[PDB]
Order: C-alpha cells, then structure tokens, then sequence
C-alpha cells in the first residue's frame, strides 16, 4: 500500500542515484588520473553547484 | 542515497523544529506527474518575516547544516531562500521566493515516501503556480508541461487562484502570470 | 535499484540477441554530460527492416517485456518505434527506435562503447548523432528538454562533433526523414540564442 505519488518519489531517488554513478564513471574518464579521493571530492563539489 | 539520506535528516530536522513546511522542487514535480532526475532538494518553509527565517536558518547551522548561499532580494522579505549544505547533498529553503509559501505549506499532503520518511508534498497546483513563475534553468519548462499533463480540471483552477495570489502580493516580477497561465 | 536493473536487463538482453544497438536520448546524454533522464530508456536498434523489428520485438515479449505501444507512419518502414514496459506511471520503460529518424544503422555503427554504470558498458550513441536526434525530435510545447538537451550537447560537442552533427542532419534530410524541415537552419536560429 504504497501510494502512486510515493511510487514515483521512489523511482526518482532511485533516478538520482544512477545519474550520481553515471557522473561518476564519466568524471573518471574525463580526469583519468584522478584518485578515488579526487573524484569523490568532484562528486561532492557536483552536487553543491546550482541547476 | 545520499539523496535519500539528505531528505530523511532535513525532514526529521524541520519536524523536530515544528516548522510548517513542503518539499517542492525536482521530487515534488516526480511525485506529482513524471519522475525525473534531480538532485536538489528544494523545501518551502512557511515563516513570518526574515527575523524567523533567519532564526531557523541560525539553529540549523548548529545542527550540522553550513551556508553555501543566501537569496537577498529588494523587497519587504529581504530573504527569499538559502542554500544549505550537510556537514551529502545540496538543501534549498524557500521562504519568501514566489510569496505564497504559507499556502504551499499549508495546502501540501503528507506522504509516507519510505519506511521511517514523511514529508509534506505540495500539491500540483502549487509547483504549477511556482515552476509557471520560475520559468527560465530550463528544467523548469519541462516540470511545468509534465505537471500541466498530469493536472486535473480543478489542478488547473487551483494554480489560477494561487497564480493570482502571486499577483496580488507583488511576487510575480512584473509579468502577466494570469496571461502565461491562460497559454499553459 | 529499479532504473539501474532495467538499464543493466536491457542492455544484457539487447547484446544477447546480437543486435546493432546504441543508447540514445536522456540517458545517453547523461553518459556525456550532467545527468538529464526521465523513465524512459531510449534505444535505437537498426534493423534490416518492418519484418526484422517485429521479430525483434516478438522475441523480447518471451523474454519478460509487454508491448505498451508501437509508433507507425505511412513510410517503407511503418513501424518506427515501441515501446516496452520491463514491469507491471512509476515504471521503467525501454522505447526501441527502429526508423525514427531514418539513420539507425549510421547510429548504431558509429556508437561508442562506454562505462555508463560499473561493470554495464553499452553502445552510447556519439555526440553528433545525439544532436541530429534531438533537433529532429524537437517539439518546444511537449518536450521542452530536448532544446535543452540541445544546449548542453552542443556545448559538450567538439570540432568533430559538430562537423558529424551536420553531415547527420544531411543524410537524414536526404533519406526524406526531415519531416519537410530544415534542421540545420533551426539549429542556427536555436544556437544564435544561446
């Protein structure tokens, strides 16, 4: 007895998650010599920036 | 999730603050019409006047939250919003930004999203009303079809009257809100 | 996680049947630029024609995927598109563009192998390609993401992007697929806004 609009919230979390794992990958490509560390803080400095 | 964990804590945290609030924004416009990717997580916060504002926004950095920025604005409400961070993902608090925050909070439906996560959600009328003045980010062209798709007869009639209410207070910056809206 | 596991299903189940397949639309933007996706996964397989598609699709309906609607025209190729669903409106779904803009087998040649996800490497379709999709299916009153998606392309786009992005919208417009417009002047007119 999840509601539809619950349903689609849940959905979308599961969205961002991917969309944070395909940022991810292609930062690792793009900085190829970048440690997890580096990354990570890229990660981080990702979300903190505006739309 | 760090999404996920970022909604779970400033839900807990605003409710332990008995604030009168609303998620709106990217998971708002998900649950109300189409799912989409989205990373901010946007909150009304109905308060009144910046001395409250700023008083919430005071506590909450003693609770681990830090200012990333503030929205100053030339007008009555000199703090239309902030943008907080965990000390995981980016919070924006929106007291005075469209001008109809207290019916937004007011309006908005508790939903059980998970287990142990509650929040308020604004209604589709609400976003329609906010994502109609926001409208520039280009996401929100996109949230506003998906949620003028999903919007019933009365969704309709209810963004009318909040839209007019934008208007009546001074908040829809000198545009034809009733006109855009007859177009939508 | 519901989009991971239908994005990983699609992609192993695609590859299986040893078809010439490419990542298009959100998600292949998202594999290129700042994430920008909706439920739908959208696929561009080439096939050789109507009949070929359809045994496609009928192989899929055996393998845990339910027909939620096809896309027809009054063309050579009728059957443009499908649309599946891998689930019983907080669903994800796979659209399968078979002739949609009339240059699948050009996508899935030119595709690039990529990472998108640990461990799930796909046939992403290249930049140029993207842009030539996105212009074509532009429609600023429905589907405003795609003028967005446009922008950001664009603006991830290199030298060679662009040169192929051209030569894309050529052959499409050749291929009579151009819907009896000029995407390229609409392109500069969108471009000369930004």
């Amino acid at each position: 007895a999840v509601s539809v609009a619950a349903q689609k919230l849940r959905l979308a979390l599961d969205m961002y998650e991917v969309g944070e794992q395909m940022q991810r990958m292609r930062l690792g490509r793009e900085r190829p010599n970048a440690d997890v560390v580096e990354i990570e803080a890229a990660i981080d400095a990702w979300r903190m920036t505006r739309p | 999730n760090a999404v996920e964990s970022t909604l779970r804590r400033v839900a807990k945290d605003l409710t332990g603050l008995r604030q009168r609030w609303a998620l709106v924004g990217g998971f708002a416009v998900s649950a109300r019409s189409e799912p989409r990717f989205t990373r901010d997580v946007d909150i009304v916060v109905a308060v009144a006047n910046d001395d409250a504002a700023e008083s919430l926004v005071r506590q909450l950095l003693t609770q681990q939250y830090h200012l990333l920025a503030s929205v100053e604005q030339d007008a009555a409400r000199r703090l239309a919003a902030v943008r907080l961070g965990a000390t995981n993902v980016v919070v924006d608090l929106l007291f005075a930004s469209c001008g109809i925050e207290p019916e937004i909070a007011e309006a908005a439906e508790e939903i059980e999203i998970l287990p142990d996560l509650v929040a308020p959600v604004a209604t589709t009328a609400h976003l329609i009303a906010m994502k109609l003045l926001a409208r520039d980010r280009p996401q929100d062209r996109s949230d506003l079809r998906a949620l003028v798709d999903a919007a019933s007869p009365q969704d309709i009639q209810d963004a009318r009257k909040a839209i007019e209410l934008i208007t009546l207070r001074g908040f829809h910056r000198d545009r034809d809100l009733a006109a855009e809206w007859t177009r939508l």
